[PDB]
């Protein structure tokens, strides 16, 4: 008699009520540039990021990259507007909840200062959400003098419940 | 190591289909070729074996004949008696002519081979059309038309209506990508010899 | 004349999944403890590379992923880890007669689930000098492998001069893609107004559609 | 004629099943004393962390803060018999498994060393529930000598099925 | 009268629909030897890690634990084929994405070096699971010359969709 | 109002105690650092750290004390031995407690001072003398105590065209001199009285013009 | 220590011109990439309000035009927009070591030329009950700063029981004020009856005087 | 004369998300390519603050939060980043005609859900000893605005609007008993049910 | 500093005449032009007259021989009378000013509005008014219109929360009401003073 709103939905084929699959794993990528924010360094890189979409957690999965030397704190910025997959919407990266920060996470990185990299950390919180612009601090780490980052690959989650 | 072959796309009814097999990886006097036919099953036909001797299908012995060339590393086959039934790519194969016990009837390598059709036909261009928000050739005999694009190269089969193929290439790029980098695409016709690589816009 | 058939015509099955190809054999083709077996891979459009022969053995420059295993009068080759490189069609040779005939192929399709993406694309002028307008539709990475595609013009319905072409699976991506072409004449061409691609897809029952 | 359990609701008005809203995403906060423990050092510091309820999940949300000097290991005691906004109860906080550690997360901190800060990394992983008192234990990290730590933010999650 | 599929489960005794205790929190254990794996060095170490479904996600604790000396990046290698607990079978640690990494997360260690312990950290990435074995990248860290690492306890999860 | 106000004696005698005590009414002293610096015809002295912390200069160390009181949001700076040298203006200077790199050895805002004049002898009271010629008013204090003295015109509304002149010292005593222009149909239809508060003598005058 | 040090002492710039202010310390105060130093405006009578923060960087609520650079050696800030505000001395300190210096003040003074203007005024009535007469006379608005007061008592100059005070360099006008005052007690101030101030200025030689006889 | 209406009467709008006013005029605002038209954001219990005036221009001191566009016959007035600050109502003035009209004015919420507070206090000893008892019952920080409170034994209620920093609404309710009845009775009780809970939290003494 | 301040009686009976004298501080009254609007309810922000600088008038048209309105320069005093209320009158009134400048700054809008006075036409006389812990402050009586309650001097901003008043028969009711942390209770006394425009008392008990 009655009707079932996602995630439930109703198997008419075998009569049966179920939780959607999608909804334990729902894969996609966004291709775009990572843009970090500080008032006296900013740049630009070209990234691609995986994204996967369980239960009301999305997950930001950073492969392995290299990008231009970094302040000692920072702000990285993704522009959900345009870059998703096919079947991923700008909407369905907003946050369920306003809390700073969301989640925090580590960065292992290699700082190269004349021809040494020297291994370190940097701390990543998801931040803000914007009209689709995604705010994920770099609060701080350890740090020292260097030219360019290489960055180890991280995960970084955040609550989502949207569709 | 490769093997090329020349050969006409498309022979009349009752004509003599002929291709010829040129070696580049290895020395044809130590190699036995064979030649095998795919057709929409496939059926093997006939082989040389080293030394100028030759062994047919049982039941397809009388129409087809296969010669070899030393000095120049070429092999030519010719199926007389072409009917509609028999149409089908021909392939030239190679197994190393070596004492060993591996089953001697196997192919290492197929060099190239020419797609055989049976209606004939006058041999018809296709003007290659570029849409832009992929380029496109259709209507073009005998097929097949080597159209070469710039992942995300996705090329679709030909499809014959009224004796004449269709061929579709795409590329995907961001809208926000779209006016950064040009491609273009080069389409070349065995039997006319002829590429066009203009764009519009 | 000994002619062997395969078992499954088909084989759809999901990455990291044991698939196994069986062949079996009118005659015995193993003689004094050796079995005269071939297997090929033939890419979309490419001739077939040799994967095993003889019992067991690998072809040069074969992954191990690759392995079959059986007697003379059946042989069946079993795949544990299959990724998404493998997805042409695969026969089965036997090299004992001195006619050897090929086992009738199965090809493997690699299962996955995405949403169509459309693409319409108004025709060229180049084309119109030559006196027929034609419009091509361009599907690209839509999963399942159906999808139809319907086209009206003007609210008339005519089910002549449509062509719709697919692409076998694609090897990285493994999502096909689909273009309909359509070719009117310049005198009936401008005759009708309205232009419209429509995609129902079982990824989602609405259709994605771009109009011109 | 069947009834349903949370997070399992009926739509009587528009007569369908759903979840819950609250299910995905269920905010607060508990404003009360962190409190700190080793048999060598104890202090407490005037904190407010904010909550989030996501499916089966409880995600601690803590601010950046400054707090008194602490051993190379120790203890995190958060007391939630009192504190929590309102909605919350206690037994909200109690997790669903005994599991030791349930979830482990590093802090980015700055020990303050006469007049130098110097960057170091915390470990902390969620050990104990008892009546009410969530036992947080810091198993360590890069240390020196210092006189007080300033914490940036940082959050920790543990699975938590009682509401 | 339609049928429920897990999570989804039709109390008789009280005619309600639920979701399942189970899927909110599931324990277990595997017992086995823990595989690390570099060109230039390769051991294997006797450990016990307890897991929980909770969700969608299979979270692996690991308790604190010794071994030998490792290099300064290394893969970690879980068989799952055997050593589960009672009511686990292998399958139930397949993940539900292919992405690489899964999630990633910093691991506490104490490098022994000469009679002195070095403190470092280590980052960890679910990278690949192959019939039944789970494979844990050590991408890197900070890291110094040394004959024995001490770990401190950590966890780490990733989506999973199996029973 | 985020506003930070300390009090204490304007002059003290020579080996006597220095004491002043800086009020935070904006901030919570648990987040932020009292710095205190002196300037002299600015050194940094001492800070406070939030949570009780206390760090001072290499070369004080012993003669200056500092501690706080978060409850009653105060900062307590004390001084044992006093010398000719150490005579100056001494501030109360804020820093926030971030986890940020901000390079925390910075003041974020300043308090008043409190004036320091190094001195045994008695404050004496000062004497406060109004003079009358668009016309200007002039204002003149003599013979004021060791601490200054802010004029303060109409309680403090009306501030432009006022020019207020630094203490001279005459014979142990200071001489302090203001003057105000107004309009000419200002001044004699609103009355303009001069108000003068010394803080060591306690005496507060209210002059008019008249 | 770490002792910094300011160079020029007086900085005599006209508005919209940049001027210059370097500090140089003993060791570098740049550390890891980053500049720990701070510069401030200290007002006539108000506590330094912070202008920069580690390297170039604006406090909140600071004007654009403040700007300042340089390595961890020394540090340099120019301005070239300078408005009338912005007249008071400007201070340097580090952030690196553990006691932070302040630099060695400099003071800017902002150019303008103008002539003089003197006012007399007679003593208090209340004043003379105390028993004791002074004068003051205010010359306000007048540039250069320098300007001699002569207090003269029938016709007859006397220097001593005089004060002088000069105003610290006005913000918007840019024109110093001056206080001239003298001190005589009842029993000789009544036995002079002629009171003169006069000020002789660079703007013209001719001194400008206001008198007063009763 | 010159009548303007701004559409609509009262909106409630989501945090972050874009909320357009507008305002309709009787006649063309705008002359000679400039638009007279002013927006004013008024603060509880305060004088409206102007924000724009002209078309596009914002007066001193306002975000750029606030955006305004429009021709004479029609304006809009827009916001993306919309904090807890504008709580406010807007007004539309025009400066065309000689006397100038103010619009009706739009009502904005900025929308967030919470749980309720409940406190109950007894009556005063130094109103006991005036001869009337008088109980209150004050619950602060609620939404929605919709709550009713039923007293068991001469009961007002009042609400306050909807807070600027916490943007939940809070209530006072009051009521009066001369002491020769107010003695009669010996129960006294608080009930508040709200939307967030079906069960009421109720303190009572 | 600028500061506008009105004075004016608090009531007026049916019929008599409400005159407020406005005063601006640090304005030059030869520079700005003072108008005069009104919030009145359902009637909405009316604008009935200004007064440029130099002595000009011009009033709403609708108002034309009710209102009248002088000023003084040399004291910077603005008045404001009108002539009959009724009870459609009855609206908080305010006085707003613009500058003077050549410049086309569309002209007709206020940057500056004074802090208003609250204005009821009734005929009745005046009334006389009378880990967290929460006391409440309330009035009862006070005909007109409004109580200003300035709590420990106006020490704490945060955490004060005031209800809006609610009109019994022949009384006004206003009900307010703070929370804060049980500890911090203890420490300080709290005293709530409500000053009443027409009835001097401020009372804290």
């Amino acid at each position: 008699l009655p009707t079932y709103r996602y995630p439930l939905e109703l198997d008419t084929a075998n009569n049966r009520v179920q939780v959607a699959d999608r909804f334990g794993m729902r894969t996609g990528t966004w291709t775009g540039q990572l843009q970090y924010q500080h008032p006296q360094l900013s740049w630009r890189a070209n990234v691609t990021l995986n994204l996967m979409k369980v239960d009301d957690w999305l997950v930001l999965s950073f492969s392995q990259m290299t990008t231009n030397s970094i302040m000692a704190d920072g702000k990285f910025v993704i522009n959900f507007v345009s870059g998703l997959s096919s079947g991923w919407q700008t909407g369905d990266t907003e946050p369920s909840s306003t809390i700073d920060p969301l989640s925090t996470t580590f960065a292992a990185v290699q700082f190269l200062n004349n021809g040494q990299r020297i291994d370190a950390f940097r701390i990543m919180g998801v931040s803000e959400w914007t009209d689709g612009e995604l705010e994920i601090k770099n609060y701080g780490g350890t740090y020292t003098g260097h030219t360019q980052v290489y960055w180890a690959p991280w995960t970084i989650m955040y609550p989502c419940n949207v569709r | 190591v490769q093997l090329k072959q020349s050969g006409p796309g498309l022979v009349q009814p009752s004509q003599s289909l002929s291709i010829t097999c040129t070696v580049s990886g290895f020395s044809l006097t130590n190699y036995a070729i064979h030649w095998v036919r795919q057709s929409p099953g496939l059926e093997w036909l006939g082989v040389i074996w080293s030394g100028g001797s030759t062994d047919y299908n049982a039941a397809f012995i009388s129409r087809l004949s296969i010669s070899k060339d030393n000095f120049k590393s070429q092999v030519f086959f010719k199926m007389n008696s072409l009917q509609s039934n028999d149409t089908a790519i021909y392939y030239c194969a190679r197994k190393e002519e070596l004492y060993g016990y591996d089953g001697y009837l196997f192919f290492d390598v197929w060099g190239a081979g020419t797609t055989v059709t049976v209606s004939s036909a006058k041999t018809t261009a296709p003007s290659v059309y570029p849409l832009v928000p992929g380029c496109l050739v259709k209507g073009y005999f005998p097929e097949p038309v080597t159209l070469t694009w710039n992942s995300g190269v996705h090329t679709f089969p030909a499809l014959l209506q009224s004796g004449l193929y269709t061929l579709s290439s795409s590329v995907t790029v961001t809208s926000n990508t779209w006016p950064s980098q040009t491609i273009t695409c080069n389409v070349a016709h065995p039997a006319s010899s002829t590429k066009v690589d203009k764009k519009i816009e | 004349d000994i002619v062997l058939t395969q078992s499954p015509a088909s084989l759809a099955v999901s990455l990291g999944q044991r698939a196994t190809i069986s062949c079996r054999a009118s005659k015995s083709v193993s003689t004094s403890g050796y079995s005269y077996m071939q297997w090929y891979q033939q890419k979309p459009g490419q001739p077939p590379k040799l994967l095993i022969y003889l019992a067991s053995n690998l072809e040069s420059g074969v992954p191990v992923r690759f392995s079959g295993s059986g007697s003379g009068t059946d042989f069946t080759l079993n795949i544990h880890p299959v990724e998404e490189e493998d997805a042409a069609i695969y026969y089965c040779q036997h090299s004992r007669e001195l006619p050897p005939t090929f086992g009738a192929g199965t090809k493997l399709e690699l299962k996955a689930d995405a949403a169509p993406t459309v693409s319409i694309f108004p025709p060229s002028s180049e084309q119109l000098t030559s006196g027929g307008a034609s419009v091509v539709c361009f599907l690209n990475n839509f999963y399942p492998k159906d999808i139809n595609v319907k086209w009206k013009i003007d609210g008339s319905e005519r089910q002549n001069g449509v062509l719709n072409s697919w692409t076998d699976q694609d090897s990285k991506d493994s999502t096909y893609s689909m273009s309909s072409t359509l070719t009117l004449t310049k005198d009936e061409y401008e005759r009708h107004n309205s232009y419209t691609c429509e995609a129902t897809h079982k990824t989602s029952t609405s259709p994605i559609v771009k109009s011109f």
